[PDB]
RNA sequence: GCGCUACACUGACGGAGCCAGCGAGUCUAACCUUGGCCGAGAGGUCUUGGUAAUCUUGGAAACUCCGUCGUGCUGGGGAU
RNA sequence: GUCUGCUUAAUUGCGAUAACGAACGAGACCUUAACCUACUAAAUAGUGGUGCUAGCAUUUGCUGGUUAUCCACUUCUUAG
């Protein structure tokens, strides 16, 4: 029956797929009733490249700022080697990354 | 006889005074209400300056109250407001028993019955909804197709069977009267010119009032559900009142207070008094009122940010 | 030295080419009802208290 | 009942300075009146003497205030700019020299003391020995 | 400045034919109501629609 | 007259001074008023400041100059000489000074002697550049009393200075030297030897 | 029990914490009280607000003010705000209601920021020239 | 043409208070360096941590402090 | 059609109109700075309580030191 308190961590550049994901997450978790916290909403980084807009000094001095605007987004969760995999498997998706850096 | 003589106030909150309330077991323990997210708990002392101590304010929605219903005890005030609640104060004190949450469209409204147990709220949803001394429905009615305005708690001397009844309102034009304990069916006010905005009630079972957008004031019984008195009263009531016990009405008319006197069918005595510097269109017109609990205090409350309480006395 | 203290009642139009001219009624507050009209130079307003030591020149509108 | 704080900062700096110039034990290192501290400042300190004792309440008042830091910490700290003189005016980071000697000698009593993470932590003597001296400093005020 | 628009005047100037009654001055009234009637763009144009509208009940009583 | 006893003695100094009594408690803002009609409206004599700072929300609105206080329209200049420019805390650690070498020197109501150097260092009698032509006449035009104090401070301000300037005087004593001798004005001051050097060039091209 | 209430401060960057409860006397600012202010000529700016109405209320009142953000003057303001701010928050959750009218009708009167905090912005900037409205140089 | 310091006592010198924010950073090798010493100093170094909200890194200057300088091209100026 | 006029940061909009209704620009949109005492978590952020504790008071108090003594927190500080 051995317990492992996973971690959580995604990232994507839309906030609409994204927010998707912590609401499937911790309802497709508290389904499963886990020991958890709520989508925790990291510091939004956030890239600005000054570049100049001809293609020649010719010309007025006519700059741009294009980025992208990750929403970092973690989360938690207990459960075994069993009910953590049936979870990671399941949220599946277009945008986004997730890793579960163990802790067992 | 009675000349009614218009006296000291009580000025205090900054936005717009939307209710007012009767209290309903200590009629001091005033109680009033707001818009700018709060409720100035006024004493009356009575001794004069001030008539009488602004001691608890309580704060805020998010936004504005359009209600505050004392409990049958006294000491427990209900709120509503734009943000779709409720958030049950004390009024002894600034707290917070039970976030009642779960609407949608801004209560226009909050009441409890003779015991303080299943409360009701309507809206702009278009419902209604119990929510008992918690968060939680009994159940959620659906009859009407509208902004269901304001619901009234009634005071019952046939002593009450158990199974009783309850009050509602108003762009379909109608009220109807939901057992507060198994919302059954009983009769609708047809008719009318526009909005119903708002009612009462009586102070034993066999009284109420609805109101106008139109101008008239189509009366009752409820223990006859027989149509009534139809007065003429050109503008609009915003903001109804019985004396308690005589037999005076009280309704906000723009414009009076039309005072009308419900037995025989007269105009007694109109207090539009006092005003400085206006253009109309700066009356600043009421909108909630009340008669002391025992019955004289009349709470007369005004947009501006002065409440302005005006008893009856003496020829 | 005779100083005479002139009370702006009329604001009346702007003049000079830079903006640099209200015109001006005024009223002598120390002889109430005489009501002249010279000009000033800042930015006025009515009761704006006006200071003249030359009582007067009365004056005529400056480009 | 008396704190280091509750009494200001250069009564406590000249009153542990004539306490650190008045005990003899302080050890005094051989590039401590000569050599500028800082490289720019031209002026090294205009006492030559015992700023060593005047940075021996600064450093110290300065531990305790916070927790741990100390040597390149009191390394941006006393300083300031540059002087570039043509060339915008430039910060300049002290030599970790001097207090990365007192911070080894004050180490020497039972004043300062070294914090496990590591590197200077005001011992349990030390502190004893700061709220003592900043209660004979509030009566230079009272 | 403050002048007003058209898009706005014409959206308040077609609704003011019907809805005068529900009609309001409490403009906070009308915004809530000028949803369930106009079926506008935005939160801001919605804001400058009504502040016309109250611009008409203030001027026509 | 009750010593707060609160640990924390937070003064009994500054508690008896400024409990009993407003105003900045060296100086009493109390019976001490202006004597003159034109420059009452448009000069504050004080609303407090128990220091000489207001953010300052002073030209938005077109007016309020005006609701500004007089010792905090003078730190306000100072303000410069381009160097200095933006140092308020060095221009109020120089005029927190020199309203004691006005109040050390005449014993005075020394913020009144602020005041009289208000109005007397006011140019009423004032010219303007009529366009015109390649050359016309600054028509001689009394400013409103607005403008007037706009320059009775801009005016003083730019012959304070050069008197430190290789100057053994540290402006606190060049100040006081000019508002004693600029309102008693004299000439030993630079107001009333330009003030008068703009009335004595329009009461001619008048 | 603790009888705390209780707030924060925020004047252009920081904040502080008035932990407003109840014991002794105290008014801790930075772990330092306001006696030792800090940059020690604006000094005045705190001192106004324990007298602006009683040093009689503050006996009762107790508020260790942690400053952090925001150069020296910027929180001045910010820790100003917050003994007033709550003397609303003690004056309104704890003391009565018209204590927070008899107030605000003192502390409006210098009717200055005190309650309301500064609005102000710095203007973003651009390109070219450099503090704001700023156009690089001209040519011909 | 674009620019730095200065013609002052509303400053220059000094103790004694003594305060942020944008960064960056060593890997296949020498980027940040304290600490604790040696140097009047500029620095030297032992040794330390750090692939960094984890180390140097919470202590930058205008300033409040407490004054010397006293109208002396100086005790402004800092050229050569 | 794209205009006398009044309108704006703006062919930006009411209105006048043999001219009716659309495309690009502008604006909408993206970056960042502000706000959320509601959520979601934090020995790479900090609180009290907790000892261990080092001083002044001795009046219970006041001033500390502690990358674990433990926990509990999440205003703060980060950030979804």
């Amino acid at each position: 029956q051995q317990i492992i308190k996973i971690r959580i961590t995604l990232t994507s550049t839309k906030v609409k797929q994204l927010e998707n994901v912590s609401s499937n997450i911790v309802k497709n978790a508290e389904q499963h009733n886990l020991v958890k916290k709520g989508p925790v909403r990291l510091p939004t980084k956030v890239l600005k490249i000054s570049t100049r807009k001809t293609p020649n000094g010719e010309g007025s001095k006519t700059w741009e700022t294009y980025e992208m605007r990750i929403h970092k987004r973690y989360i938690d969760l207990e459960a075994p080697v069993q009910i953590v995999k049936r979870i990671t498997q399941i949220t599946i998706e277009p945008g986004v990354d997730v890793e579960v850096v163990v802790a067992s | 006889n009675e000349v009614l003589v218009l006296r000291g106030t009580l000025e205090g909150h900054n936005g717009w005074v939307t209710s007012l309330a009767t209290s309903a077991g200590q009629p001091n323990l005033l109680l009033s209400a707001s818009r700018d997210k709060t409720l100035i708990s006024w004493k009356l002392t009575g001794d004069d300056q001030k008539f009488g101590v602004p001691v608890r304010s309580f704060k805020g929605h998010s936004h504005i109250v359009q209600d505050c219903t004392l409990t049958a005890d006294g000491a427990y005030a209900l709120s509503a407001s734009w943000d779709k609640t409720l958030r049950l104060w004390d009024v002894a004190t600034g707290e917070t028993y039970q976030r009642f949450v779960g609407h949608k469209s801004d209560v226009m409204s909050v009441d409890i019955d003779k015991k303080a147990s299943m409360i009701i709220s309507g809206s702009r949803d278009k419902t209604i909804k119990v929510w008992t001394i918690k968060g939680q429905c009994l159940a959620t009615l659906l009859g009407h197709n509208d902004w269901v305005s304001q619901v009234r708690v009634v005071p019952n001397e046939k002593a009450d069977d158990d199974s009783v009844t309850i009050i509602s309102a108003g762009n379909d034009k109608m009220v109807k009267a939901w057992n507060l304990n198994q919302f059954q069916i009983e009769a609708d006010f047809i008719g009318h010119n526009s909005n119903i905005n708002t009612l009462t009630a009586s102070p034993d079972g066999t009284l109420i009032a609805s109101a106008g957008k139109d101008g008239e004031i189509m009366l009752w019984n409820l223990a006859a559900k027989k149509a009534m008195y139809t007065l003429s009263a050109q503008d609009e009531v915003f903001s109804l009142a019985f004396s308690p016990n005589r037999y005076w009405l009280a309704a906000a008319t723009a414009t009076g207070i039309k005072v009308f006197s419900l037995d025989p069918q007269y105009l007694v005595d109109d207090l539009r008094p006092e005003f400085a510097g206006y253009s109309k269109a700066a009356e600043p017109h009421a909108v909630s009122l009340a008669w002391s609990a025992d019955g004289q205090t009349l709470f007369a409350g005004y947009t501006d940010n002065v409440i302005r309480v005006w008893q009856v006395m003496t020829a | 030295t005779p100083v005479t203290l002139a009370k702006v009642i009329k604001v009346l139009g702007r003049t000079g080419s830079r903006g640099g001219v209200t015109q001006v009624r005024v009223e002598f507050l120390e002889d109430t009802s005489r009501t002249i009209v010279r000009n000033v130079k800042g930015p006025v307003r009515e009761n704006d208290i006006l200071v003249l030591m030359e009582s007067e020149r009365e004056a005529r509108r400056l480009r | 009942g008396v704190s280091v704080r509750d009494v200001a900062a250069q009564d406590f700096i000249n009153a542990y300075a004539s306490f650190l110039q008045r005990q003899g034990k302080l050890e005094v290192p051989g590039y401590v009146d000569i050599v500028k501290t800082s490289s720019g400042n031209e002026m090294p300190p205009q006492d030559a003497e015992g700023w060593f004792y005047k940075r021996a309440a600064s450093v110290a008042r300065h531990i305790y205030m916070r927790k741990q830091v100390g040597v390149g910490k009191l390394n941006k700290l006393y300083g300031g700019a540059k002087s570039r003189g043509v060339r915008p005016y430039k910060h300049i980071d002290a030599s970790g020299s001097i207090n990365r000697k007192v911070l080894q000698a004050l180490e020497k009593i039972g004043i300062v003391e070294i914090s496990p993470k590591g590197g200077r932590r005001i011992s349990e003597n030390g502190q004893r020995d700061l709220d003592r001296i900043a209660a004979q400093t509030l009566e230079e005020d009272e | 400045g403050r002048v007003r628009t058209k898009t706005v005047k014409r959206a308040s100037k077609a609704l003011i034919e019907r809805y005068y009654p529900k009609l309001t001055l409490d403009f906070q009234t009308n915004k809530r109501l000028c949803d369930e009637i106009a079926t506008i763009q935005s939160k801001r144009l919605r804001n400058k629609i009504a502040g016309y509208t109250t611009h008409l009940m203030k001027r026509i009583q | 007259f009750t010593p707060v006893v609160l640990a924390t003695p937070i003064p009994e100094e500054v508690q008896q001074a400024q409990t009993e009594i407003k105003l900045f408690n060296k100086w009493s803002f109390e019976e001490v008023e202006v004597k003159d009609a034109s420059l009452v409206d448009y000069v504050q004599v004080a609303q407090p400041i128990f220091v000489a700072h207001t953010a300052g929300r002073y030209a938005n609105k077109r007016f309020r100059k005006a609701q500004c206080p007089i010792i905090e329209r003078l730190t306000n200049s100072l303000m410069m000489n381009g160097r200095n420019n933006g140092k308020k805390l060095k221009a109020v650690r120089i005029i927190k000074h020199t309203l004691d070498i006005i109040n050390v020197l005449t014993d005075q109501n020394p913020i009144q002697v602020v005041v009289d150097a208000i109005t007397n260092t006011g140019p009423r009698e004032d010219t303007t550049r009529v366009g015109g032509g390649g050359a016309a006449r600054r028509q001689a035009v009394d400013v409103s009393p607005l403008r007037r104090v706009n320059q009775a401070i801009a005016l003083l301000t730019i012959g304070a200075r050069e008197a430190a300037f290789r100057n053994i005087k540290t402006i606190a004593e060049t100040l006081a030297e000019e508002l004693i001798n600029a309102a008693k004005g004299s000439s030993t001051s630079y107001a009333i030897k330009k003030k008068d050097e703009l009335e004595r060039v329009a009461k001619s091209n008048r | 029990a603790v009888p705390s209430v209780q707030t924060f401060g925020k004047k252009k960057s920081a904040t502080a914490v008035a932990h407003v409860k109840a014991g002794k006397g105290l008014i801790k600012v930075n772990g330092s009280p306001i006696t030792l202010v800090e940059p020690e000529i604006l000094a005045f700016k705190v001192y106004e607000p324990l007298l602006l109405v009683g040093l009689d209320k503050f006996s009762n009142i107790d508020i260790r003010v942690r400053v952090t953000g925001g150069g020296h003057v910027s929180q001045v303001y910010a820790i100003r705000q917050a003994i007033a701010k709550g003397l609303v928050a003690y004056h309104q959750k704890y003391v009565d209601e018209q204590s927070k009218n008899e107030l605000k009708k003192a502390f409006t009167s210098y009717d200055a920021t005190l309650l309301i905090a500064d609005s102000r912005r710095p203007e973003p900037k651009k390109f070219g020239g450099k503090g704001a409205r700023s156009r690089f140089q001209k040519s011909y």
